[PDB]
């Protein structure tokens, strides 16, 4: 929020599990402690739409993220043409 | 790229269409957008719905003023004939010269189209009778309907208070309501009936002159104040009366007593004010029964708190669910709708075989479409109360402050309440749909015998212990005699709750296996509708497949695909869902009135009887019978009596089958072509340059769910609105 | 060559040798008594 | 694989139409209908009167109870 | 574009055409040729057709054909099925199942094969189907019942 | 006897029905089978609706107005089996479809990879489970109630 | 091998998914540490896919014991 | 021009006044169809054509009608 979805989980761990979606999360953010070390949530997320194919593959171990976001900008939507 | 609509902001400046849309649309939502406070709010409700009572008297004025200069009213109480009072003057420049044809209706000159509403049987049964004696209306509703406004203004203005805390008491409100409001409010209607109104029925007029100088009696209040009341019911009426014109009168208000008449049914003139006024002590008493102040009376918690009655030694607690009701203002408008809903039915279905109307029902079409806008609606209600009852549950709520506490519990052991709720539904499903079908099987195969058909039992039986004095029948301490009452008899139930079997008018109809059913699919409608409600409801919080389904609750629609595929599962979406069946049963409900009725009136009974136990036939004669008069109305012939209402129901399945689009469209393949028609222009000459303001695209993906509906709705509920009227006027019946 | 504790399997529909059959051997009782609608006892 | 998968409705239409002409043919009618056509109204299907059944099985032509046709073998 | 095509045919073909010859070969068709000025106006196309034919549908019970009057009402229900397919959610019918799937547990009788909601488009595939084989035999059913018997 | 009129020992309107409905499966003075050895409305569909005559076995049954029959069921006057009778059967033939139920699945869960057993079937039916259902007298109404699906596994 | 390592624990949490059932575990944490140890398993799936997760002491209510 | 066409009508056939529907009599056609290719079909065996009484198929335009016994079959 202004993009708000959780996808966190615990492992935040990325091999063989979750890269899918246009630009958005550049992370690998590794957090002093979680296994596979790299963490959180995202990165700075306002450039890009709004998938879910976000989860889709690799955990979120409670929701997954959606739409949810409003205040909507239109270079989030594909169409402000 | 610009900064426009006044109160929220993530949508301002939102560059495409939705800006719009969306616009005029969250409106309404004051608690939390922008603009907010809980001081704001709920004075932005208060001075909102005070724009309110404001609009309903523009309403009222202009129902009254589309009558005292046309629109017959110095006839029809001259003798209310069933044929065709007015409403208003239709005027299409569109309209052929067949404005010559029906549509202009005899006595008044220029085209029209008569009361449905009820209005013309209550200006006129609360007296309002002549026509240089009445033109007041407006004048009076509307020197009123602006005061309506003043308020809002002046209690939107700071300085003499628009109170802000004052807004969560309780006790002093509603300990000033059901007593200020209700009790007085009836009493003075007691007031009015009585003095001014009851005369106007039985006896003479009231000369706007004198007001002291009439006197229903001779010697005044006399006693009265002398406890003595009694002597009121002593020939009161008669029944050779002649409505309006005394001769067989009397003058004694008050009684119990006569009843029924071919000349007019409808409740006596009397006794709807014994009661406005009998009700308005016990409400007079019940205001005052909490504080405000003084030091009598309660606390509206201490009375709930370990107050409970199968609690005490139960392990189930009753904590504040005063400041969850209070601090939620969900709750409210969620027990304020229900109860309106429940009694909007309760209002519509007394409404008949009890109308309190001088010629009404023996109307039978004002009737017919007038239970049924209390039908819808009153349907249209309890959805919405289900529905901001499953707002309280996610904007306000709060697990740690309700906690072991008896509206949780109801959360907590909620999988079991849908499921016993879902048993209900398929049971009360196949059960109803093999007898129907197996009905409907056992004729067209030849067999009109082995037809399966319940008789109403535990039915008709209600009414064996009431009047329904049918064909004898001891039933075991009752017999028809012996034991009659004996405690009860020439007092209360007289010649009323005494109509028995009439066939005319008798109020009870007398009930068989083709009421069976309707009455087992009325019933497998509020109950799936609910399990729906309920469940839509006893988790906008979350569940497994969206276990945090918060922070938004309400209208989320969507959400990604993968976890199983999710999607129409945000509380509103089952509210969306649900209106699907109160929009089916509120219809297998009307449907069934009406047909009976239709039947019960210009002919027989024995129609509903052996075809309404099966199902085609239903379809045949009933929708297939009795549609007749309206279709062949456009006629290749001319335009014959109705066409408004043919158009309509055409107009009626077309609005309908457009909801579709809306319902099985959804986003994706609109915008996408949209995104090639929106290559066009910008490709085109003689329109380029040439830029929107607003960024072509297709609807929100909750949005369509509600447009078809909103849609599908008003193509259905004007379909049967054009449909029985269309039927209900020729008839026959 | 089938003696306690459970047997062998069986295909995907056999209920199609269940809905037909069995079930139809009762148009089998709906016709020795070719009709219903109460019933007399033994 | 299509082009076996493929052969079983070939064989399909064939264990098909003989339950067609077989049927067009001792449960007849069309004998009957054909000496005797602008009259007749053919039949090709008949029930066995077993439940309700038999509502369905309504004089035809050649002189007996059945259920009517709009597949127009008895003219190919 | 087919269900609408087929609309067409018949209410031509019977309109004119189909009717009848005897003395002075005077034609007498199914109809008196009502399409005349009474199908433009897609009421007369359920005054002069669904209202008017289909009465034979309607009174077709206790006789012969039946099967197609007492079909008419199923497949005029199976299609008033797809809707539900259509038109829904879900997650929701999941949300459902469980509430179902949790009463399950309780007597000890559900679990195993994890039971679950229709595969988005499955949904999808169960409706249109439907909305096809319901909203289709019901003309079938309308049809044979209006060229059998006078036609 | 209530509501409706009485059984078959009168009913005016029943014995209508009888006469004109079917035998108007008459209808067709003759149409061909003077000796001839198949088309049956003749023979039965009639008389197996019909020797039905003044007798249907006798049965009671309530008959209303067209005479159609009706079901009151409140065990009384004669009408008790309408409900009870092909009641407890109803009851009795389901519960054990779902004693079953609860069996040809709670023998399983067990021993080694038990993870759809059940696309395929271990005893058809459970022919093995099978008859635990007449081989209960009592039974649930019991053992449910008391132990193994005991309050603990609820 | 000695106290209690995976040998029987419910869920306690009310977003996972087999939340108050009781499947068996794996490789429990062994260090002071961190706070998500834990591997569970058990044989019912759930709305992904694949569904073998971990969970953390501060809960397993396992409870009553 | 392909829906609300008829829409027109019941607006203006229910607000009723003919002269101005799309009847095939109101707005301007006049008691003929005829002259198109239709009529030059049930015609043809006059061309390159050799001929053979009739047509090619009987509901074409020009000549003929004696078609069945019993009930019709078809005609122009
Ligand atoms: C969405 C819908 C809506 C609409 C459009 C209508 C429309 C109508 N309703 Mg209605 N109704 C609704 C919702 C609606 N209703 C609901 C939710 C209920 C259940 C609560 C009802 C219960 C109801 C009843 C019981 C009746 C109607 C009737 C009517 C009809 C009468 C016209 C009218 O209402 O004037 C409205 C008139 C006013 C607003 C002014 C009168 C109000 C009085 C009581 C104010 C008294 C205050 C007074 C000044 C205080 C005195 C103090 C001092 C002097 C001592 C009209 C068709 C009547 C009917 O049947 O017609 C045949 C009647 O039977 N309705
Ligand atoms: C008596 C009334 C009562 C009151 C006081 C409220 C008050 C409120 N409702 Mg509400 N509601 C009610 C009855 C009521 N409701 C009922 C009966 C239902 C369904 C049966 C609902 C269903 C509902 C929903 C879904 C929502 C609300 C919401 C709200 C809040 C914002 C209002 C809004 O969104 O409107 C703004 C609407 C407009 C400015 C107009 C758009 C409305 C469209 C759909 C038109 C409706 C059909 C229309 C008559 C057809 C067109 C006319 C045709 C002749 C051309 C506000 C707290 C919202 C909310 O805050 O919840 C979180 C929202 O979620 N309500
Ligand atoms: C006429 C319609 C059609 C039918 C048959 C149903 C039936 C049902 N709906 Mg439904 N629905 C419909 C249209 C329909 N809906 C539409 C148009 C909408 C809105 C778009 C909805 C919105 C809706 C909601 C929100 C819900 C339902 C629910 C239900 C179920 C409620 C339980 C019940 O009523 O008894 C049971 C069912 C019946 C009486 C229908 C007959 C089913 C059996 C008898 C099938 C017959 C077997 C047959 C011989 C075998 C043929 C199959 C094949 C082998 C050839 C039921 C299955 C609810 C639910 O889930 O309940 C738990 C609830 O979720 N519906
Ligand atoms: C009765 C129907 C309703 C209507 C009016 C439409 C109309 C349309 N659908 Mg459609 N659709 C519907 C139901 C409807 N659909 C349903 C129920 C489904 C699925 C269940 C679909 C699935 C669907 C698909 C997949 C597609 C469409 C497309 C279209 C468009 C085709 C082009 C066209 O001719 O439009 C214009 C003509 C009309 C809408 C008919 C004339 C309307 C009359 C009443 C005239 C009114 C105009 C007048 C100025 C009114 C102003 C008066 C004032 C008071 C407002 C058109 C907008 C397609 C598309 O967009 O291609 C271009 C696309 O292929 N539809
Ligand atoms: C063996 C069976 C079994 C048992 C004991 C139950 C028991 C129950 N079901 Mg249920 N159900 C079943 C199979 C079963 N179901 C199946 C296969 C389905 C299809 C998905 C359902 C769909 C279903 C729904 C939607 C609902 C229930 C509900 C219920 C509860 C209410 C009873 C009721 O009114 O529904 C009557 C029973 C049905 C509609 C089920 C039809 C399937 C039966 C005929 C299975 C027959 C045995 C089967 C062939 C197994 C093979 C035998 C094997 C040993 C070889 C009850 C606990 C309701 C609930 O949750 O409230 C507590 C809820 O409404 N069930
Ligand atoms: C939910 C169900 C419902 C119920 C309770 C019944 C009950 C009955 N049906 Mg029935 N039926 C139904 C739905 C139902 N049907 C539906 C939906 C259809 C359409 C598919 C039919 C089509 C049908 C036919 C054609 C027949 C029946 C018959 C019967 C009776 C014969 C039972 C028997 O032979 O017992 C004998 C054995 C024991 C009691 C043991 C029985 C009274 C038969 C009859 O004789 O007419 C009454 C007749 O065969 N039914
Ligand atoms: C006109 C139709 C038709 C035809 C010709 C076929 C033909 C075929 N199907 Mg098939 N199928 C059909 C309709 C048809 N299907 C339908 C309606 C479904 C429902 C979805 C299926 C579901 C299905 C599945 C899951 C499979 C097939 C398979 C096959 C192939 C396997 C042949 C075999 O192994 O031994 C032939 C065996 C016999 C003749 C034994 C007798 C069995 C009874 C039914 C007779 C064969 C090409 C198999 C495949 O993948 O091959 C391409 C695969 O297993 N089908
Ligand atoms: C295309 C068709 C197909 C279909 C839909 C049918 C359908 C039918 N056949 Mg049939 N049949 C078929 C192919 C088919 N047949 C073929 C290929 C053969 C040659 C082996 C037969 C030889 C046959 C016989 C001998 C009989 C039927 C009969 C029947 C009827 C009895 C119902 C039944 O089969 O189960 C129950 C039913 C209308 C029965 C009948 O006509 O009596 C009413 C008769 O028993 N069929
Ligand atoms: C239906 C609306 C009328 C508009 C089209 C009318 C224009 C043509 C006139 C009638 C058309 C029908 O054509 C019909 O004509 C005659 C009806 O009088 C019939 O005339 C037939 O009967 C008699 C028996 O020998 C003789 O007069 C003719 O030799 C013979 O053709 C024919 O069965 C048919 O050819
Ligand atoms: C057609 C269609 C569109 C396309 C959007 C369209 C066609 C909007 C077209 C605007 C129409 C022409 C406006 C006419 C409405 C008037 C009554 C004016 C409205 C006035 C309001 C302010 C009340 C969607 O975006 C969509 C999204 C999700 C599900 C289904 C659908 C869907 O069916
Ligand atoms: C109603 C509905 C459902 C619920 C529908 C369901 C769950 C249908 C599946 C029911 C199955 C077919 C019952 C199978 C049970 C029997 C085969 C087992 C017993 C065997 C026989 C002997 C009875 C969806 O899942 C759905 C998904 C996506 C879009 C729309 C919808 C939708 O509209
Ligand atoms: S893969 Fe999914 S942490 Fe793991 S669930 Fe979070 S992004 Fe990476
Ligand atoms: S899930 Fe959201 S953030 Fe992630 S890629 Fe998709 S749109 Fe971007």
């Amino acid at each position: 929020m202004s993009h708000s979805v959780k996808i966190y989980d615990t492992c935040i761990g990325c091999t063989q599990c979750v890269r899918a979606c246009p630009t958005d999360v550049l992370e690998m953010i590794p957090w002093g402690g979680c296994k596979a070390k790299q963490i959180a949530s995202a990165p700075r997320t306002e450039d890009c739409v709004g998938c879910k194919r976000c989860e889709s593959a690799c955990p979120t171990d409670f929701l997954s993220v959606r739409v949810y976001l409003w205040h909507e900008t239109t270079r989030s939507m594909g169409l402000a043409y | 790229a610009l900064r426009i609509p006044r109160f929220s902001q993530g949508i301002a400046q939102d560059p495409t269409t939705r800006r719009i849309w969306f616009g005029i649309a969250t409106a309404h939502d004051f608690e939390s957008h922008d603009d907010i406070t809980e001081g704001r709010l709920y004075q932005n409700i208060f001075a909102s719905h005070f724009g309110q009572l404001a609009i309903i008297f523009l309403w009222t004025s202009g129902n009254l003023f589309h009558v005292a200069w046309q629109g017959n009213f110095e006839a029809w109480v001259q003798d209310p004939f069933h044929v065709r009072p007015i409403a208003h003057a239709i005027w299409d420049p569109h309209f052929g010269q067949p404005a010559v044809e029906a549509f202009t209706r005899g006595g008044a000159l220029g085209p029209v189209n008569n009361a449905y509403s009820g209005v013309y049987q209550w200006w006129y049964t609360i007296g309002l009778r002549t026509n240089e004696d009445l033109y007041t209306g407006a004048i009076f509703l509307l020197f009123l309907s602006f005061i309506s406004l003043l308020a809002g203004w002046l209690h939107l203005q700071p300085k003499w208070k628009p109170s802000v805390s004052w807004f969560k008491n309780a006790e002093s409100r509603l300990n000033h309501h059901l007593s200020g409001l209700f009790g007085v409010s009836s009493l003075a209607w007691a007031g009015h009936l009585v003095h001014v109104a009851i005369p106007g029925s039985r006896g003479e007029y009231v000369r706007w002159n004198n007001f002291l100088d009439v006197l229903p009696y001779p010697q005044g209040l006399g006693p009265l104040l002398t406890g003595q009341w009694n002597l009121y019911a002593q020939n009161p009426s008669s029944s050779n009366h002649l409505f309006g014109t005394t001769q067989g009168a009397g003058t004694a208000i008050l009684t119990i007593l006569g009843g029924f008449h071919p000349q007019t049914q409808s409740l006596w003139l009397t006794d709807v004010a014994h009661h406005h006024l009998a009700i308005a002590f016990l409400f007079l008493i019940g205001g005052l029964m909490y504080r405000t102040n003084f030091g009598i009376g309660h606390s509206i918690k201490y009375i709930l708190e370990a107050h409970i009655p199968p609690g005490g030694r139960l392990g189930r607690g009753h904590k504040g669910l005063y400041d969850t009701i209070n601090n939620s203002i969900h709750f409210q408008l969620g027990l304020a709708l229900a109860s309106l809903g429940v009694i909007t039915s309760l209002v519509a279905q007394h409404m008949y075989s009890l109308p309190a109307y001088a010629f009404i029902a023996q109307d039978f079409t004002t009737q017919a479409a007038l239970y049924t806008h209390h039908q819808y609606i009153a349907g249209f209600i309890m959805t919405g109360a289900f529905a901001h009852g499953p707002i309280f549950f996610i904007r306000d709520y709060n697990p740690e402050q309700n906690a072991d506490n008896v509206l949780a519990r109801m959360l907590e052991h909620k999988e079991a309440i849908i499921s016993h709720l879902s048993w209900a539904s398929l049971f009360l499903g196949f059960h109803t749909l093999g007898l129907y079908v197996h009905n409907d099987v056992m004729l067209a195969f030849g067999t009109p015998e082995k037809q399966i058909l319940i008789e109403p039992i535990f039915a008709q039986w209600i009414q064996s212990a009431h009047g329904k004095t049918t064909y004898g029948f001891d039933i075991p301490l009752s017999s028809t005699n012996g034991p009659a009452l004996n405690a009860g008899r020439n007092i209360w139930l007289p010649g009323w709750l005494n109509a028995i079997n009439e066939n005319s008018n008798s109020l009870f109809l007398t009930i068989g296996p083709g009421d069976f059913l309707v009455h087992h699919a009325i019933a497998l409608g509020l109950h799936t509708t609910t399990l729906i409600l309920v469940k839509g409801a006893l988790d906008a919080r979350g569940s497994k497949l969206m276990p945090d389904k918060k922070d938004f609750g309400y209208s989320f629609p969507c959400d990604g695909p993968g976890r199983g595929g999710t999607c129409d599962i945000s509380a509103w979406d089952d509210f969306y869902l649900a209106v699907f069946w109160m929009l089916n049963t509120i219809g297998w409900v009307t449907f069934y009135w009406h047909w009976k009725h239709i039947t019960l009136w210009r002919g027989n009974v024995s129609q509903f009887n052996e075809s309404s136990t099966y199902l085609m036939g239903w379809l045949r004669d009933y929708l297939w019978l009795n549609s007749s008069q309206l279709i062949n109305g456009i006629t290749p012939l001319v335009c014959n009596s109705l066409s408004v209402w043919a158009w309509m129901f055409l107009f009626g399945h077309l609005v309908w089958a457009t909801g579709f689009m809306f319902l099985i469209s959804w986003r994706g393949y609109w915008q996408e072509l949209i995104e090639t028609l929106a290559w066009a222009h910008e490709r085109t000459p003689l329109a380029n340059l040439i830029r929107w303001r607003d960024k072509p695209v297709a609807l929100s993906i909750v949005q369509a769910r509600l447009v078809g509906l909103v849609h599908f709705s008003v193509g259905y509920i004007f379909t049967y609105a054009a449909f029985l009227i269309a039927s209900t006027s020729g008839k026959f019946g | 060559m089938r003696d306690f504790k459970t047997y062998l399997s069986v295909a995907p529909v056999l209920s199609t040798l269940w809905f037909g059959s069995l079930a139809g051997l009762l148009i089998e009782i709906n016709r020795f008594f070719p009709d219903a609608l109460t019933f007399p006892f033994f | 694989k299509v082009f076996s998968a493929h052969f079983g409705q070939l064989s399909i239409i064939f264990l098909w139409l003989s339950g067609m002409y077989f049927h067009g043919a001792r449960f007849s009618n069309y004998e009957a209908w054909l000496n005797d056509p602008t009259h007749i109204g053919p039949s090709a299907q008949v029930v066995w009167p077993i439940v309700g059944q038999e509502i369905l099985n309504g004089d035809v032509g050649g002189g007996f109870r059945g259920i009517q046709i709009t597949s127009g073998f008895f003219q190919i | 574009s087919i269900s609408v095509v087929i609309f067409h045919f018949s209410w031509k073909m019977q309109s004119d055409v189909w009717g009848t010859i005897n003395d002075q070969g005077v034609v007498t068709h199914i109809t008196a040729g009502n399409f005349a000025q009474s199908s433009i106006t897609i009421n007369g196309w359920l005054r002069d057709f669904l209202w008017a034919q289909a009465s034979q549908v309607i009174q077709s019970y206790g006789s012969s054909l039946s099967a197609y009057g007492l079909f008419f009402l199923g497949a005029h229900f199976v299609w008033a099925f797809s809707l539900m397919f259509l038109f829904s959610g879900r997650g929701y019918w999941q949300e459902l199942i469980e509430s179902i799937v949790w009463a399950h547990n309780k007597l000890k009788v559900a679990p195993a094969t994890q039971p679950r909601a229709l595969s988005i488009v499955q949904g999808r595939a169960v409706g249109v189907t439907h909305y096809l084989l319901g909203g289709i035999a019901t003309t079938w059913a309308f049809f044979l019942a209006r060229i059998i018997a006078v036609g | 006897d209530i509501a409706g009129l009485t059984p078959c020992k009168e009913s005016k309107q029943f014995a209508k029905r009888e006469k004109q409905a079917l035998k108007k499966l008459q209808a067709s003075l003759k149409l061909y089978a003077d000796d001839s050895a198949p088309a049956l409305a003749i023979k039965a569909t009639m008389e197996k609706t019909k020797k039905r005559f003044d007798n249907y076995g006798k049965y009671g049954l309530l008959c209303g107005s067209d005479g159609l029959p009706h079901l009151i069921v409140s065990g009384d006057q004669r009408h008790w089996g309408e409900f009870i009778t092909p009641g407890i059967l109803f009851l009795y033939i389901a519960g054990w479809i779902g004693w079953v139920g609860r069996s040809y699945l709670i023998a399983i869960r067990d021993e080694k990879k038990p993870t759809q057993k059940e696309i395929i079937i271990d005893v058809p039916l459970a022919s093995s489970l099978l008859f635990r259902g007449f081989s209960w007298p009592v039974a649930a109404y019991r053992e449910l109630l008391n132990g193994e699906l005991v309050d603990n596994n609820f | 091998i000695g106290p209690k390592r995976g040998s029987k624990v419910k869920i306690l949490r009310r977003e996972s998914y087999w939340f108050k059932n009781v499947g068996s575990v794996v490789a429990v944490d062994q260090d002071p540490k961190t706070r998500y140890p834990v591997v569970v398993r058990f044989a019912k799936v759930n709305y992904a896919n694949i569904s073998t997760n971990n969970y953390a002491l501060d809960e397993v209510e396992e409870v009553a014991a | 021009h392909s829906f609300g066409l008829y829409i027109h009508n019941d607006t203006m056939s229910a607000l009723g006044r003919p002269q101005d529907m799309f009847s095939d009599t109101a707005i301007q056609l006049q008691p003929v169809f005829a002259q198109w290719i239709q009529n030059t079909h049930a015609l043809a065996p006059g061309t390159t054509a050799p001929g053979a009484t009739a047509s090619t198929s009987l509901t074409w335009g020009g000549g003929d009608l004696v078609a069945v016994g019993n009930k019709v079959a078809l005609l122009p």
